[PDB]
RNA sequence: UGGAAGUCGGAAUCCGCUAAGGACUGUGUAACAACUCACCUGCCGAAUGUACUAGCCCUGAAAAUGGAUGGCGCUCAAGCGU
């Protein structure tokens, strides 16, 4: 009757995420192949992306959900061409994502943000996009964040 | 080519990246590609090793 | 029992892949962890493939 | 630069009697009596207040001013020794050969003696004679533990240091061979 | 009793004061006024 | 080192006449050589040396600066 | 003085703040003064105060200042000549010790009810009185020190053994396991971290924090608040008894 | 240093070579039948060298 | 023993009980020891010690200056010559050395 | 370590080809919308330009890839311009003529197959046919005693010229990658080579401040061109063969005529 | 990357909450955890910190019979400066 919460990192559309999960969920009474099947089914909307997966265990069955992260949301919004990760390595996320999608990602991530306003959330998402290495409106996300701080760009409230 | 192969190998992979506390080498350089080639290579390697031992004993 | 984190498909495929190395050698497949799952509990075309 | 006047103070508890004569300090408390000769240090002792000892140096250099701090700590440690006492707890650990510790008291000299046997299987018997005023007991609350107690902190700590230094591994890798006797705790008896 | 730990473990050591042999030659207010005058001069 | 128990051969401070005369000759030759090098020195030297100024710890430095200011004002007014 | 301690130059990113941080705190407090109806003064004495982040997140419509006490007093204005608002200098008498400011537009009754209902279990700091006796049992040392049952507990990490020895527990390393005495709970009594009614010291509180045992609580005590409309300061129960300066 | 810490393996003696996927019990079997101190852990690639 | 057996022994048994305290006390005594070495070593050993400490002081000053300044090719070449080890590259018909010491026939 | 594709009208990036671990030293755009990249991570990559995706990854070179050349480079640089000098009237006929010239240059055994050559610092070259051979090289060109700096197909597709750092230009058969003859007149590393339009002559510009015109059928030094005061960095031969341009460290453009 | 969560590496190194807290200074883990430093607050309480300069002192290289400020010896000098 005790709920067990396990957080893991998984790639979407793959069954190999349970390989490191099986030695601990085996004694817990879970079927590793079934758990990998539910993980792939939950992460089918995040193909080729590293996502955070939450497993809630109650009476020897696992509920599988995807916890949204800013990095995964930005890389998904970049709309990169599909590729084979075994053969296409050392890739860069150098495409562009518009400020409207940045604000939408901030609205999605409002449940995690401790900022007082959506402007602060947007600046956090712009910093994450700067870390990823993409462009916002064809320019640097640091430059857009500087313009937002200076007041040239207006961010909607809530 | 053989006169420059050593410096070419060291320029490609430095000694600190090959072995040591900061080494980044993960894949070895192999003279075989398939399992059947590996089995054949092991057979001829054992034969050549035995031939070298026999010629050293005879010498 | 596949608590190692890998499928029995993958284990049998790895054995078949490294089988050419086993020429002129003696091969024993040891099925471990019988305290978790026995061989008779397997869904029987797996038993057939192991045979 | 010479400093005209420098001063330190030592509080004295109500159950402590301090007598200073020609820079010889005698401290008496509930636990006993300690003595120390401080005639190697130039200092004027006085009674600035009830229960307060004053120490001063006139026309001294920076070194002479600084030496009063050492004198203050020495006298304070004697006061603490006659009030609460000092206790060092040591632990002896081993890998394969159990270290045997025997504690006796010599009636002729009044000093305790510690005998250490089977230190990494050695056949020699190590003998440490303790400083006078240092009581040694084998602990019953914990495993493989010695307790050293006394009024003189210097005597107790030097006795513990002698016990630690007599059990020294030689010509072996000290990453691998971990046997020895080590000071595990320092504090007051009370 | 003492509430903090001493790093070397000698817990009987008193709470020492800073070694300032020139302490008491100048008051605080005079030093403040001298600070302002020196800043203006500089 | 074991200097106290087993001291070594002492280092003599008694000078010899030969070494004293040699050192005096070398000092004189070094002085003449340094004078020649200063004559032929191509390093740049300022016409006016840099002044250290007035020390900060001098308690009447501000009054001295005031006196300098009034003196230069009077000099500019007279000239 | 040729003989001196060598000063370590830190090769880290963050530098010392200086007077710029003080001026920034002054400007922030003085600019947040006119935007709010009430200014509460609260105290958190001998507490870990890391839950003030959660308090800040919950009171997103309010502003919280937790700064240097004298700097916040000077920002408010300790005298009627230097006060930033009418009657604000009366609030500065509460600014002693570990205190903070809370600018709000909410109801003072709502603020008082929220801070009366706010409760959290926290690790004790040095100086608090121990509410109960804590004893680590002999044998294998577990991660919670015997608070939870050892069947549901996990063995403690082997990297904590020198720290436990340094904090005074006579533990030893037996085949990768930290043990108090023997592996089977023999030849040694249990280790008493603290006794009931004993004033805790920092070694004991560090041991309790390492074993994840909470013997104290986080409680914010409101001392009094100044209202901008009336210009007056209302005293509360904690401010009635707390020393003032 | 690595060569000095290398294990001594005789290629021309009676040898039992234990192989397979990670986390299947190879080190547990070698510990159970020999005196070698090869670690046993639930995570993959616990054994990174020949024992 | 085989592979990383000293690390495994550290993991299973730890170190000697006084290892951390002795290491900390030695690192604390390092300053007195360095001053004693500077004032008490003799001869060629002292000369090499002084040279080596001069080197450490210069390197430490350079590192401190670089960390202080943390918050702040030459000749044009084609693209195929980029990232290669290129040389720095820095009437009276007089030679660079017009006069040298004359060598007598006896020498 | 990237290649960016730009739309010239709008100035924005359509695709970013990434995956190289070193600097992309050379890029080529073939006539079937395949982009070829040679990098300092010892790799030669083929990309589908329409999708912006990776198609081929060749990892045969042992050192930096310096230059890559396509068998259709000469006609792809000039599009519909040719010897006639009357352009077609409309865009459709101009595009048809350009595609016809490309297919005529790139046909191998009756089918269009662009051939690729890569010259590297490992003293070698690799000849590739991605369409027919795929990841297997057609040949490895061996014989340079130092780094190969530049490589170029002849306009008729029968020869390959290569300029190396061993003061030598070498000639190879473009079909099987077999050595033919060594051109030996330079005394410093040869940086650039350029073919004439009729594939009889190749001009080489070297570090010894000279250009040299070679007759490839006799394998001899036809013309010596001195006059550059310092090193020669860039050499081009015009498509109609009237002029050779050279430039380098002496800052002056030199044009050479018959 | 088999694994790599500030701390095996390559490159970036931004924002929020801030009183302040590096996309991290070290210890540590297989990877996490845990500890620690930079930085901040409370206690305390009055002067300090850094770098240079000038004096005197130590080191700044020595062989080989036993010896030399001339010798005794000299330490608020019987040494050094006026
Ligand atoms: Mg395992």
């Amino acid at each position: 009757n005790e709920i067990k919460i396990i957080h893991l990192r998984a790639t979407g559309g793959e069954v190999g995420a349970s390989s490191a999960l099986a030695p601990k969920i085996g004694p817990l009474g879970l079927s590793p192949k079934k758990v990998g099947e539910d993980i792939a089914k939950a992460t089918a909307d995040w193909k080729g992306l590293r996502v955070t997966v939450r497993l809630t265990i109650q009476n020897r069955q696992a509920q599988v959900s995807v916890v949204p992260t800013a990095s995964a949301l930005i890389i998904r919004a970049l709309k990169e061409p599909p590729r084979d990760r075994k053969k296409e390595k050392n890739i860069k996320h150098n495409k562009s994502v518009s400020l409207d999608e940045i604000i939408e990602i901030a609205r999605t991530m409002r449940f995690k943000s401790f900022s007082k306003d959506l402007k602060g959330g947007v600046k956090e998402i712009l910093g994450t996009a700067f870390s990823v290495g993409c462009q916002v409106d064809g320019k640097s996300p640091k430059a857009i964040s500087d313009a937002i701080e200076a007041g040239e760009i207006d961010i909607p409230d809530e | 080519l053989k006169k420059h192969q050593a410096k070419m190998t060291i320029e490609r992979e430095p000694f600190s990246e090959t072995f040591g506390p900061k080494a980044q080498r993960k894949r070895p350089k192999l003279s075989f590609n398939t399992v059947d080639e590996l089995a054949g290579y092991s057979e001829q390697s054992l034969d050549s090793y035995h031939a070298r031992l026999e010629e050293k004993k005879l010498l | 029992s596949e608590q190692c984190g890998f499928s029995l498909k993958a284990q049998i495929n790895l054995f078949k892949s490294i089988k050419p190395l086993f020429a002129n050698k003696m091969v024993f497949i040891v099925l471990n962890k019988m305290d978790i799952k026995k061989f008779e509990e397997l869904d029987p075309e797996m038993q057939q493939e192991i045979n | 630069m010479r400093y005209i006047h420098s001063e330190e103070t030592i509080p004295v508890p109500e159950n402590v009697k301090v007598s200073i004569k020609s820079r010889l300090v005698t401290v008496e408390g509930p636990r006993g009596k300690l003595q120390k000769d401080l005639s190697h240090i130039a200092v004027n002792f006085s009674v600035v207040k009830k229960g307060v000892i004053g120490l001063e140096i006139h026309h001294g250099s920076r070194k002479d001013v600084a030496a009063l701090r050492t004198v203050r700590t020495i006298i304070n440690n004697m006061i603490i020794g006659v009030t609460k006492g000092f206790k060092y707890k040591m632990r002896y650990v081993y890998a394969h050969f159990p270290i045997n510790v025997n504690v006796e008291k010599n009636a002729e000299t009044g000093c305790y003696e510690v005998e250490i046997r089977n230190f990494i299987g050695e056949k020699i018997v190590r003998k440490v004679v303790m400083a006078p005023g240092v009581e040694v007991e084998i602990s019953k609350a914990q495993k493989d533990e010695l307790i050293l107690s006394g009024n003189s902190l210097e005597a107790v700590s030097q006795s513990a240091a002698d016990i630690q230094q007599i059990c020294k591994v030689r010509n072996k890798d000290i990453r691998k061979f971990l046997d020895g006797i080590y000071v595990s705790e320092k504090g007051n008896i009370v | 009793k003492n509430l903090g730990m001493r790093k070397n473990g000698q817990v009987w050591l008193p709470a020492k004061k800073a070694f300032r042999p020139t302490k008491g030659l100048t008051s605080w207010e005079l030093r403040v006024k001298k600070r302002q005058e020196q800043a203006a001069m500089k | 080192a074991g200097t106290i128990n087993k001291p070594k051969k002492p280092t003599s401070k008694r000078k010899t006449t030969r070494l004293r005369a040699k050192i005096s000759k070398r000092a004189a030759e070094k002085k003449r050589k340094e004078r020649k090098l200063a004559r032929k020195n191509p390093e740049w030297r300022s016409k006016l040396k840099k002044d250290p100024g007035i020390p900060n710890l001098f308690p009447y430095k501000e009054r001295l600066l005031q006196q300098i200011e009034e003196e230069r004002i009077r000099r500019k007014e007279e000239l | 003085p040729k003989s001196k301690r060598a000063r370590v130059y830190h090769l880290t990113q963050v530098n010392k703040k200086g007077r710029e941080a003080k001026e920034r705190l002054f400007s922030n407090i003085r600019e947040t003064i006119p935007k709010y109806q009430h200014c509460f003064v609260f105290s958190v004495d001998n507490m870990r105060n890391n839950y003030l982040k959660d308090v800040r997140h919950e009171l997103n419509d309010c502003r919280i200042f937790f700064g240097k006490t004298k700097l916040m007093a000077r920002a408010l204005g300790t005298t009627p000549e230097e006060e930033q608002a009418d009657g604000l200098h009366r609030l500065t008498r509460y600014l002693t010790g570990t205190v903070g400011l809370l600018f709000t537009n909410r109801d003072p009754a709502d603020i008082e009810s929220y801070f009366s209902n706010l409760s959290q279990v926290d690790f004790a700091r040095a100086g608090t009185v121990a509410p109960r006796t804590v004893t680590v049992p002999p044998g294998i040392v577990y991660s919670t020190g015997g608070e939870v049952p050892p069947e549901h507990d996990v063995p403690v990490s082997h990297t904590l053994e020198p720290e436990l020895r340094r904090l005074g527990m006579p533990v030893r390393m037996i085949k990768g396991k930290v043990c108090l005495g023997d592996e089977k709970g023999e030849a040694s009594e249990g280790y008493t971290i603290c006794k009931e009614g004993e004033v805790l010291d920092s070694r004991q509180t560090r041991l309790l924090k390492l074993f994840s045992i909470c013997l104290s609580e986080f409680k914010v005590s409101l001392l009094g608040y100044w209202s901008s409309a009336s210009g007056e300061v209302t005293e509360l129960e904690a401010g009635k008894t707390r020393p003032k300066r | 240093q690595h060569l000095a810490r290398l294990p001594d393996i005789n290629p021309t003696t009676r040898t039992l070579l234990v192989a397979g996927f990670p986390n299947v019990g190879k080190s547990s079997f070698v510990r159970s039948v020999t005196r070698a101190d090869t670690p046993v852990e639930p995570y993959a690639f616990t054994t990174k060298s020949l024992f | 023993p085989q592979n990383e057996y000293i690390e495994r022994h550290r993991k299973l048994h730890g170190r000697r009980l006084d290892a951390e305290e002795r290491a900390r006390k030695k690192a604390a005594r390092e300053g007195h020891k360095n001053s004693e070495n500077a004032q008490n070593l003799r001869g060629l050993r002292a000369k090499l010690y002084a040279k080596q400490r001069h080197a450490q002081k210069i390197q430490m000053r350079k590192a401190i200056k670089q960390h202080e300044e943390r918050n702040v090719p030459s000749d044009p070449i084609p693209s195929y010559l980029l990232d290669r080890a290129n040389p720095t590259t820095a009437a009276r018909f007089s030679v660079p050395i017009p006069k040298v010491r004359g060598i007598s026939e006896e020498e | 370590c990237t290649v960016r594709i730009w739309l010239v009208n709008t100035g924005r990036t359509e695709h970013v080809l990434s995956g190289h671990k070193g600097s992309v030293s050379c890029v080529k755009w073939g006539g079937t919308d395949l982009i070829y990249t040679g990098s300092h991570d010892r790799s030669v990559r083929v990309w589908d330009a329409v999708k912006g995706t990776l198609v081929h990854n060749f990892t045969a070179h042992g050192h930096w890839v310096n230059h890559i050349a396509l068998s259709s480079d000469h006609v792809l640089r000039t599009a519909y311009h040719d010897h006639t000098k009357e352009v077609p009237g409309t865009e459709e006929e101009r595009r048809a003529k350009a595609k016809e010239r490309f297919e005529k240059a790139a046909k191998i055994k009756g089918k269009v197959a662009e051939r690729l050559v890569s010259a590297s610092d490992d003293f070698t070259m690799y000849l590739w046919d991605p369409t027919n051979n795929g990841s297997k090289p057609v040949a490895r060109l061996l014989g340079h005693q130092n780094k190969v700096n530049h490589v170029q197909f002849s306009p008729d597709g029968t020869l390959i010229a290569s300029a190396g750092w061993d003061n030598s230009t070498k000639l190879w058969n473009a079909r099987d990658g077999k050595f033919i003859k060594n051109l030996r007149g330079h005394v410093a590393p040869v940086y650039q080579c350029a073919w004439s339009a009729d594939s009889r002559l190749v001009v080489t510009g070297s570090k010894d401040c000279t250009l040299k015109v070679w007759n490839v059928r006799t394998g001899k030094l036809a013309m010596d061109l001195p006059g550059h005061e310092d090193e020669v960095y860039a050499v081009d031969w015009a498509a109609d063969g009237e002029l050779v341009a050279s430039g380098g460290k002496d800052k002056a453009v030199r044009t050479w005529r018959n």
